[PDB]
């Protein structure tokens, strides 16, 4: 079955784009901990768009997860 | 002199001793308040000018709208105070022209601008007025930094010049520079200084004008105060003096007075 | 080490003294100086100034406004107009002020005084941080 | 640049807003020496 | 047959592509959490700012998905 | 054919060479969030250059979407 | 027999995901001291939010090596 | 041939390295806004020193391609 | 035999890793480095926390060079 | 040939490595542009500074490159 | 020899791993130019720091490099 070899390859190849998600996480919480370490009084708010970036910087990268997942499995 | 007329001028002279005495002590109380109300802020005073001699921050001799800025009261008995800062400004208010470079004029306190009017009404930019009737504070030399900085007059280098309160004895006319943010941003002393903005700079100036402006409300305040004791002092020792002697004079009246009362009585006897 | 001048036009808290941090609360952003910091001039921020001295002590006052000076030599010049210990400072009061510009910032008809009531807005929070 | 910097105020007006508002949240027995020394008795004459 | 396969292995390498965007997106909003720790006088227009250059990223992260959705259903 | 194969990984490769402007993005839109907020008067100005660093970028990955394409269609 | 020699290749690839996570470390433990050198009082609230950002960036480097060892030694 | 399918593979995995490029562009460009923003009465040596840089990393994207390009056609 | 092929590629392509633990490190000793020109003071604890950081980031620098080892031939 | 075949991939492999020089040209000359806005009255010493980190960069991604050529040529 | 294709395969794409370096030395050298710009007094602890983190860099590099000719002649 050329195309399992196929698969496994191409399922490989495809979750290497989790790196830019753990790069992107990197930079949102180092720019977290400087915005605050600036500005202490708006901790709340320096929190929440930390989070936010959080979400979408994971989500571009859960996106390759499940695109692995699915090559694995269609 | 008639009798009545030297009455009249003892009345009179004892009346001024009273009242320079009565005064002379009100100003030694309020020069015993302002030499505490100075005490610390000579301290902050001095340390807002902490940063102009740790930095080399010269005079661009380009910039040439400078400015002038002398401090003291309205109040007159004071005398020698005033007439020194009003010198100290004409000389060096006319050696500036001497150079080209015009010369703006603020005033604090009547006194200047009654002194320098006549030969200086056209300079005056802004004048204040009621300093010395109360003690100055801070709100005050915030105001007249405002005013210095809303009149758009940005001058490239100032000065202020006020009597430093040398001690109870003697005073002495000082004068301190004011640095506009140009000479401030382009002086090759302060590359060292961390995160500064161009914006900084202009909020750092716009607060230390007030605290040198202050400062010098201050040193000019005791050093009035001081002066003024002084004066009265010896106000009071000339009257006393010229009571004595009009006392004198007016015994010695008296004494011929009753002289040619007693002759005119028995001539009248005689002749009765 | 460090030298310590902290200011107010009435009083005069630290002359020369020596401490080990200050932490400052100015414009751009808060920050704490130890002895050889970078130089600085910041102009500070209605805020909290804690001092540690040469001691484990640590002392706070409130600042409304002033000027930090980090100088070359390990010199520290904090100036403040109205410096205060953090006790003098009435909470229930800075709370009600705090809502009454609250309250008032809508009517802004000229941006001077919109600006105006900002401030005072921040002052006030700045004031209910601390006291909290 | 501060809002009001944009506004077009000063830092001695901030700055004297800050300290009013540092000031008149004073536990009431301070403020009573707290206004004083920190009036503003000069007025301008306007040339 | 090496069609369909090298069609899988091509598509899952395409679909790193969006790592470039994951980067851009940290880096984005870390920015605007610095950027609103200076001047939170002006947060709205900073969203603003922060919105466009998400958008700018996930647009050219959406490149490669097309490349390779083409070359997983089309050619 | 390993030649339609070849095509394909190779277009798959070629597309993981826009990441790179991906974040290039991120980057120019981050540091102009920052500039703003540390200096709004001059916005107009931060446009420009922003506009002038998304156009750089973007244009060097697409540079590399184009070998993409070529690869994928022609030789 | 080929799987034998595709399950290799594709976790060799997988590891390569680890790489962005290598980054995203470094980057936060630099901004962790720039912000204590900036502000050393906050010592303990920048490193509570030091150690967050670490493990949510070592979760992506351990998604990335848990696909490796799916592909290896699970298919 | 294989080689008629190994090029193709040569020259779309040479091709990622325009990535870098991009990234450097872009960090060149978001440093000129800031330092800009910093000190607007640099502009023009600010953006000559931008543009500098951006010659400066072009220059590898350029050498990336060379290369693709070389394995693609010429050797 | 394309066991002593594949072994040999996936170890090729899981060393790839440490270019991540590269980045880290570099941005790491970045950071020190202006952090210790704000606070030339505290030092001792500035490198205190490089180390943690820089052993943290050479951590999965590691995990990659093992992946490739254990691949290779203890695999 | 399939070793003619595989030095292409070699060395189409070997040279995306010169990514890292690109990226690390930008840094150095962005760190330049910043470091030369804050303190412009150096220059002399900053620029001295960016030319020899670009050359270390430029030398990483020139030792990519000659490794591909040496896939490639022998 | 297959085998001999995949030494080229794998060595060349171990070399990729010096792309870290790059991007790494870009960075400390700008940190470097950012540190001397803002504390210009420090210019020989900021050096000493400067080296030391290119010569981590480099431990990368090298032993991505290293291990690419280890395949190469393994």
């Amino acid at each position: 079955d050329i195309d399992t070899a196929a698969k496994f390859i191409g399922a490989g190849a495809a979750t290497v784009g989790v790196a830019g998600s753990g790069a992107g996480i990197g930079t949102v919480f180092g720019s977290l901990i400087i915005g605050y370490a600036r500005n202490p009084s708006l901790k709340q708010q320096l929190f929440s768009y930390a989070i936010l970036g959080f979400a979408l910087s994971e989500a571009m990268g859960l996106f390759c997860l499940m695109v692995a997942f699915l090559i694995l499995f269609a | 002199a008639t009798l009545k007329d030297i009455t009249r001028r003892l009345k009179s002279i004892k009346n001024i001793q009273k009242i320079t005495k009565s005064m002379k002590m009100v100003a030694a109380a309020k020069y015993a308040r302002a030499e505490r109300e100075l005490k610390p802020a000579r301290v902050y005073g001095v340390g807002s000018l902490a940063l102009y001699e740790k930095a080399d921050i010269k005079t661009p001799e380009d910039k040439k709208k400078h400015l002038i800025i002398g401090v003291s009261s309205d109040r007159g008995l004071c005398g020698a105070i005033h007439s020194s800062v009003a010198k100290q400004m004409k000389s060096e208010a006319a050696n500036l022209a001497a150079a080209g470079k015009e010369v703006k004029i603020i005033g604090v306190g009547d006194k200047i601008r009654s002194i320098l009017h006549r030969t200086h009404s056209d300079q005056f930019l802004v004048t204040f007025k009621e300093v010395g009737r109360r003690p100055p504070t801070f709100g005050d030399a915030s105001v007249i930094a405002l005013e210095l900085l809303n009149s758009g007059y940005e001058f490239d280098e100032g000065s202020i010049i006020f009597n430093r309160f040398r001690s109870v004895i003697s005073y002495k006319t000082e004068e301190k520079p004011i640095f506009s943010l140009d000479t401030i941003s382009s002086a090759e002393s302060m590359s060292i200084y961390d995160d500064i903005d161009a914006d900084v700079l202009r909020n750092y100036q716009e607060y230390s004008l007030a605290n040198i402006i202050y400062y010098s409300l201050k040193e000019s305040t005791t050093s009035e105060q001081s002066a003024r004791m002084t004066a009265m002092d010896n106000a009071s020792k000339n009257a006393s003096e010229m009571i004595d002697k009009l006392t004198l004079t007016f015994n010695r009246t008296r004494q011929a007075v009753i002289t040619k009362e007693l002759i005119e009585i028995i001539s009248g006897a005689a002749a009765l | 080490q460090m030298s310590f001048t902290f200011a107010s036009p009435t009083q005069v808290f630290f002359n020369s003294a020596n401490v080990r941090q200050v932490d400052v609360p100015t414009q751009t952003g808060a920050f704490g100086i130890l002895a050889a910091h970078v130089p600085t001039l910041q102009v500070l921020r209605p805020g909290l100034v804690v001092v540690h001295a040469e001691d484990g002590t640590t002392s706070k006052y409130f600042v409304s406004s002033g000027s930090v000076t980090v100088n070359a030599d390990s010199s520290v010049q904090l100036l403040a107009e109205e410096a205060v210990t953090l006790d003098m400072l009435d909470l229930g009061a800075a709370k009600a002020n705090l809502e009454k510009a609250q309250s008032e910032l809508l009517g802004a008809a000229d941006e001077a005084t919109r600006a105006e009531i900002q401030i005072r807005i921040e002052a006030n929070e700045a004031l209910v941080k601390a006291l909290e | 640049v501060a809002y009001w910097r944009q506004a077009g105020l000063s830092y001695i007006r901030y700055s004297q807003i800050c300290a009013k508002a540092v000031r008149d949240a004073l536990k009431t027995e301070f403020k009573a020496n707290a206004m004083k020394t920190s009036g503003s008795t000069i007025k301008i004459v306007k040339v």
